[PDB]
């Protein structure tokens, strides 16, 4: 499973 | 910009016998960027409706392909891969070798 | 016994009109299990392994809905990196990612992973402790700085710690019938002779799983690398993998040559001789 997010660089 | 030339490997799935059923492979690798051409030749001709494996990278970033498609190896046809890359000033082409 | 998830995203930006090119693919050990592809019509989350369809639509939207928030990350980033790196509009650029869990024969946390590229050169990745970031140069200290602030090591150590593992134990029961068996090696040997002094010898590992593997050479018992080829492990295409290594010899003297094979679906390493 992917992960629930990603934030911004 | 990097730019890091394809190594390429082409070889058949199964060991090769004249008349027998097999996949031919063109394995293109270490190369930055993604973006690449890889045609499967049989006596220089294009083969049709070649298929290719999903991008993915190794650890120091290089990209990886895998192409192929289904062929019958004999004694008088040669087979080929045939890669151009932003690297190659000219497109590089590799023949099929049974003993590799 | 031990394994791995692991799950790899390109994005690659097409300044001249639209998004950019995004591309994921997971993994469990060497064995692709999912794909999304921006450029495929489906804009879902596919399948790649017969086990992973064992899955239901909550699985698929799930997944499809996080995949398509990736790739908005991603989007975001190459304007926000362009900017870093004062580049201009015009040229495409790429950012690479890989995160994911190794487990020990336990099945239980080993290692996690994180990291990032851009134009192919590390950008920014998680310290082994999942606790610190590793910043290649100053354009990654202020994503660094920015990530600091925000405590994302903390939200992505939860995830590479437990939900990582817990998936992982579940595609590994699910596919044990790939996943948890070995393919050793089917080995040969050929030889060819290039001279009236010279010979080739070359020694075959086929249809073999997992990809790691080590082929050696040995003259008289003991190690020879001089004169010996060493070709990179390729994909059969069928999910097992191939790699050979040669060795010239004096013509005649081959019988002196064995070849020595290891990988975890042998018990004792093998020897061959050219017979």
């Amino acid at each position: 499973v992917l992960r629930d997010d990603l934030l911004e660089a | 910009m990097i730019q890091r030339t394809p190594k390429i490997q082409v070889y058949s799935r199964h060991p090769a016998e004249n008349g027998k059923s097999n996949f031919l492979n063109c394995y293109v690798s270490g190369f930055h960027p993604s973006d690449i051409e890889v045609d499967l030749l049989k006596n220089g001709e294009r083969i049709e409706k070649v298929e290719h494996s999903d991008l993915s990278f190794s650890k120091d970033w290089s990209f990886y392909l895998l192409y192929y498609t289904e062929f019958t190896p004999t004694e008088k046809d040669e087979y080929a891969c045939r890669v151009n890359h932003v690297t190659l000033s000219q497109p590089k082409i590799v023949k099929w070798d049974r003993d590799m | 016994g031990s394994h791995s998830m692991r799950y790899f995203f390109t994005s690659v930006s097409r300044p001249g009109r639209g998004e950019p090119r995004f591309i994921a693919v997971g993994y469990v050990d060497d064995t692709q299990f999912v794909r999304f592809d921006s450029d495929a019509a489906s804009q879902r989350m596919e399948p790649r392994a017969p086990w992973i369809e064992q899955e239901g639509p909550e699985y698929w939207d799930g997944e499809t809905r996080k995949v398509k928030a990736h790739s908005q990350t991603h989007r975001v980033d190459l304007g926000t990196l362009r900017g870093y790196y004062n580049q201009s509009e015009a040229g495409s650029h790429t950012v690479q990612r890989m995160y994911g869990c190794d487990v020990g024969s336990d099945w239980r946390f080993l290692r996690g992973y994180h990291q990032y590229a851009y134009d192919g050169k590390d950008y920014i990745a998680l310290k082994e402790d999942l606790r610190s970031w590793t910043a290649a140069d100053m354009a990654a200290q202020t994503t660094k700085h920015k990530w600091e602030a925000a405590h994302v090591a903390e939200q992505l150590r939860a995830y590479l710690e437990g939900t990582c593992v817990e998936w992982l134990r579940r595609y590994l029961e699910n596919g044990k019938e790939t996943l948890q068996r070995t393919d050793a090696p089917k080995t040969h040997m050929t030889h060819h002779a290039v001279s009236d002094h010279e010979a080739t010898l070359r020694c075959w590992a086929l249809s073999f799983y997992p990809a790691e593997i080590t082929l050696t050479w040995q003259r008289d018992g003991e190690d020879q690398t001089q004169d010996t080829e060493l070709v990179e492990t390729r994909p059969a295409g069928d999910g097992t993998f191939q790699k050979w290594v040669a060795v010239v010899v004096p013509s005649g003297q081959e019988q002196r040559y064995t070849c020595h094979v290891q990988h975890e679906g042998l018990p004792k390493p093998l020897t061959l001789r050219w017979e």
